[PDB]
């Protein structure tokens, strides 16, 4: 769909204002941003060695 | 102090009889004394109600 | 060449009936023509008590 | 050949895969206990009108002395009562009497009770499905000749089967007819069954039914649950004297003896399972106006 | 997520006739008949005796039409859904029913290490799909036929399309927490405040 | 519309509605806890009693069944016909003949346990070989439908249940309206 | 003869099956309307 | 009791007077009619009824 067309955008919901009430109970800032793929993460052989 | 046999097994064990011929029910723990021939009929369990 | 065949009375396998005079058994037909083919038995009328 | 030719031979122990027991398996090898059902298979793809009478004859000698006590409606109350049953708003009579009033309001209250009795037992018969059998057993009229009935049929087995040893034993004659009827491959049967290539076929029986368990649609029709069939089971085929037969036909039914047959007998199978016509009834209401126009035409020479 | 009133009618018409025949037989009469037949067989001395027998046969046959209309609307409704996992059309599927999950999700894995469920993993490695709205609009589209994911996102999805429906079974009731490193100092003050959460109605704020 | 509502509540009562008068089989927890009620039972020393004592964990079916064994089963249909048993766990072709015998006597739908009934035998002994022979070449043949023909396979609208009382009434309210005629006929 | 407008009264009566209509139209009428209440 | 104390002090008051002590006799109360409603850990009431 897009290989190279990074920006920042809006991101909100029900994870977003769990992260904002941690950040607001525990001292620390944060960054937020998305992952590379479409994917969670499984384990697989990569084709190399 | 004991666990033995009663019944036709028992009379059979004891050599009144020659040959169970009845509806004998096929278990392990028959198996491991006697000797069982091919079975005639083939059934499960089953409850009776009114 | 005579083997004791012992049995228990089995509702639908083993029926027990009393003689008809004298050890002897009434030869009675079934729905197809075919004679009940009994057989002299021997056992008593109760249990132990 | 095949297993049989391994074991008797010697090139082998025992089969765990599956075989059927007839007598040369048994004069050339031993078997063990049986451990699951498996025979054969074919697979397809009163008193109310009485005393309603006498209930009518009630009404109409009540009718009778309604006309006694206070001109038409002696024996003519016939029609008035058997035409309100079933509330046809029909010109009949109005009755004088209050006692004849009465008496037709409790019949009608009856009638409207036993109209919605009779709605109640027809759903009933609704709550009942009817499964046809076309073939009750292996001593059906249809396995003596397919042409004595009009559509001859067809029918047959595996190739090199067991089954087909029995065939030949019992009924060479149907198995003349079955050299016509062969076929090769089981789901190839079950494409000629579903297509229209094939009308019954004889197998084993838990097979047939593990593929009708699974089968789409549920078109398949089984016939009962094994009961006109061989009455047989699935072994273990050991060597004449084989030093391991004790322990396998113990471990056998050890393995009965705690339901854990039982077990992989619900883990490996799945035992899964019609219009607006009543032409029985039909039949009968047609057969029931051509009584009723005899006796029309018996009562017209009067 | 008929035929048989028409062997109906032509009966009554029949018998309209024959009842006027016999009508003639032993005595506008000829449309006063065929009228009197008209409130009969709707239900608006010897030919009235025919007509009672007609009057019962059509309200016998009006209740058994009303019987059979009530057997096709009630009991030909509940076939349609799905029985879960257990489905013998899932568990040994076929080219009808579209079954898939997301590519590159545990519930794969969670499938894969059950190894009684080899068939639905080579079923499901056919329409192996990148994001979730890829399902959604494939299934809107009549393109799918069901879909394996959690309860509440799908119970949203129900919420925003009432045409998306879920299923009723409710198996591997697991849970969503917070992924994290290894041994790191953000570990428990994280999970109090989890917890703090939980003891107040804030989750039931966010719900 | 009342009338209607009352065929509608009628085809409630008595058509689709129910009781579970049967147990539909072993898995019913009303019989895996049981009561002064729900009694199940068996036939006294019978290898339906070592089966169960080898399952770990029904022992409260093993521990309860003992108030309750016989010695016979025609002891065990007399006493489930005179309502002292509620459930008995038996062989099923053997019920199924005394169904066809007494109707009242109706077997579960669950079927478990799938055993084998075969012929008794000693060790090592002349005559094991060709009692097994026999029964299979009994098998191969119809002998064996022969004699399930003989005894296994041999068994043996209405509106009477709420309009039976009406009739009833109505046939006892003829005799009450003749006599409010005869109130009439003081009257006139 | 004064069933003009008051044929509302025997009309939703014999919805229910609970005035003889002279009418060919009115016979006719009243029959499809009847059927329609029986299917109703 | 606690995340009621820590939610609803008033309530906890009036559970004060609407205490019990055994959980089949709460059971038993809530057959006869003794009590209106039951708070309680969910799992263990669903194989309760
Ligand atoms: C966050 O985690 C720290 C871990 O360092 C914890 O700090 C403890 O705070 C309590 C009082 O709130 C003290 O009794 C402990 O001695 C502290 N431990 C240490 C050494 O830090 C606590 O769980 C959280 N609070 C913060 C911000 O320190
Ligand atoms: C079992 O029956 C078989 C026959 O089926 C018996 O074997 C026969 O013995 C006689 C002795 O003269 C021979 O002439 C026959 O040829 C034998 N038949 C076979 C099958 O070879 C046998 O004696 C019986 N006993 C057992 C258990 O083997
Ligand atoms: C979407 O992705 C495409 C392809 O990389 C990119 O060209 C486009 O600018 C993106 N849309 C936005 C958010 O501008
Ligand atoms: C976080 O900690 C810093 C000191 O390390 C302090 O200045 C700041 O106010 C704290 N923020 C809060 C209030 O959590
Ligand atoms: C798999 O191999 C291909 C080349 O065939 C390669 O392009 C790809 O990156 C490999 N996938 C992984 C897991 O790295
Ligand atoms: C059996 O026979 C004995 C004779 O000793 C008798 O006392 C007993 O009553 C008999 N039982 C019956 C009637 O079966």
């Amino acid at each position: 769909g897009s290989p190279r067309h990074t920006v920042p955008q809006c991101c909100y919901g029900f994870c977003i204002d769990l992260l904002i009430k941690l950040a607001r109970t525990m001292n620390f800032t944060y960054e937020v941003h998305l992952v590379a793929d479409g994917k969670f993460g499984t384990q697989e052989r990569v084709n190399n060695s | 102090n004991k666990k033995e046999w009663n019944g036709m097994m028992g009379e059979l064990l004891s050599g009144q009889a020659d040959m169970i011929v009845a509806p004998l029910t096929i278990n392990n723990e028959r198996a491991q004394y006697i000797e069982f021939s091919k079975p005639f009929k083939y059934q499960g369990l089953t409850i009776l109600v009114k | 060449t005579r083997l004791k065949i012992v049995t228990i009375h089995q509702e639908p396998f083993v029926y027990v009936k009393p003689t008809m005079s004298d050890g002897t058994c009434k030869e009675e037909f079934t729905v197809n023509g075919d004679p009940v083919k009994k057989v002299i038995c021997t056992g008593p009328n109760d249990t132990s008590p | 050949n095949g297993m049989i030719g391994e074991v008797v031979y010697q090139r082998a122990v025992m089969a765990v895969g599956s075989l059927t027991i007839n007598e040369e398996r048994s004069e050339v090898v031993d078997f063990s206990v049986p451990f699951v059902e498996t025979g054969i298979s074919v697979m397809v793809s009163a008193s109310v009108w009485v005393m309603m009478f006498v209930m009518l004859l009630i009404v109409s000698a009540i009718a009778v002395f309604v006309f006694e006590y206070f001109s038409f409606t002696i024996g003519k109350a016939i029609w008035l009562l058997w035409g309100l049953v079933f509330n046809n708003s029909v010109p009949v009579q109005n009755p004088k009497g209050t006692t004849s009033k009465i008496m037709v309001s409790v019949w009608a209250f009856f009638a409207v009770i036993f109209l919605a009795s009779y709605t109640a037992n027809l759903a009933a018969f609704m709550i009942q499905e009817e499964f046809v059998d076309q073939v009750t057993g292996l001593s059906d009229k249809k396995f003596q000749r397919p042409h004595d009935y009009s559509p001859p049929f067809r029918f047959g087995t595996v190739p090199a089967g067991s089954t087909e040893r029995n065939i030949r034993n019992n009924y060479p004659y149907m198995h003349q007819y079955m050299t016509r009827f062969n076929q090769r491959g089981v789901e190839d049967a079950l494409v000629s069954l579903k297509t229209g290539k094939l009308d019954a076929f004889i197998y084993d029986a838990a097979v047939l039914n593990y593929k009708a368990g699974r089968d789409e649609g549920c078109k398949l029709v089984t016939i009962g649950s094994g009961y006109i069939f061989a009455t047989t089971g699935y072994g273990i085929a050991l060597q004449k004297g084989s030093p391991w037969k004790r322990q396998i036909d113990l471990a056998l039914l050890q393995f009965v003896g705690d339901g854990e047959m039982e077990e992989l007998e619900t883990l490996w199978l799945t035992g899964i399972c019609s219009s607006q016509l009543d032409i029985d009834n039909m039949a009968g209401v047609f057969y029931m106006l051509a009584a009723a126009m005899a006796l029309s035409l018996i009562t017209f020479i009067w | 997520k008929s035929t048989l009133w028409l062997l109906v009618g032509l009966s009554v018409h029949v018998v309209a006739v024959m009842l006027y025949l016999l009508d003639r037989f032993s005595p506008l009469t000829l449309s006063s008949a065929m009228w009197f037949s008209w409130g009969v067989l709707l239900n608006s001395f010897s030919a009235r005796i025919l007509g009672m027998v007609w009057a019962g046969f059509a309200m016998i046959i009006v209740a058994s039409y009303t019987a059979n209309l009530a057997a096709f609307l009630v009991l030909d409704r509940p076939e349609e859904r799905i029985t879960g996992i257990n489905d013998p059309r899932l568990r040994n599927p076929s080219d009808k029913f579209i079954y898939a999950t997301v590519k590159q999700s545990s519930v794969d894995i969670y499938f894969r290490r059950q190894v009684e469920l080899s068939t639905m993993y080579r079923h499901m490695e056919k329409h192996n799909y990148e994001s979730a709205a890829e399902a959604i609009q494939a299934v809107r589209d009549n393109k799918l036929h069901a879909f394996i994911w959690d309860s509440a996102v799908l119970e949203f999805e129900a919420s925003q399309k009432c045409d998306l429906v879920t299923t009723g079974e409710l198996f591997f009731r697991s849970g969503f927490g917070i992924g994290m490193r290894k041994d790191s100092p953000w570990k428990q003050n994280v999970s109090l405040s989890i917890l703090k959460s939980h003891e107040n109605g804030f989750m039931e704020d966010l719900d | 519309i009342i009338v209607a509502s009352y065929t509608a509540n009628l085809a409630a009562f008595l058509v689709l509605d129910r009781p579970e008068e049967r147990i539909t089989g072993i898995n019913d927890p009303r019989l895996r806890n049981p009561s002064d009620k729900f009694i199940y039972a068996t036939v006294k020393q019978s290898s339906v009693d070592i089966y169960f004592r080898r399952q770990v964990e029904l022992s409260t079916m093993y521990r309860h069944m003992e108030k309750h064994n016989y010695e016979s089963a025609a002891e065990a249909i007399q006493a489930v016909r005179d309502n002292k048993l509620h459930a008995f766990i038996w062989d099923s072709a053997v019920l199924e003949f005394e169904a066809s015998q007494k109707c009242d006597l109706v077997t579960t739908g669950e079927l478990f346990f799938r055993s084998g009934f075969g012929i008794g035998m000693r060790k090592d002994s002349p005559w094991k070989q060709n009692v097994s022979l026999s029964i299979l070449k009994s098998h191969e043949n119809g002998f064996m439908e022969d004699l399930d023909k003989t005894w296994v396979r041999y068994q043996e609208t209405l509106t009477f249940e709420n309009m039976a009382g009406v009739f009833m009434l109505v046939a006892g309210g003829i005799v009450a309206g003749i006599f409010l005629i005869f109130i009439e006929i003081a009257y006139k």
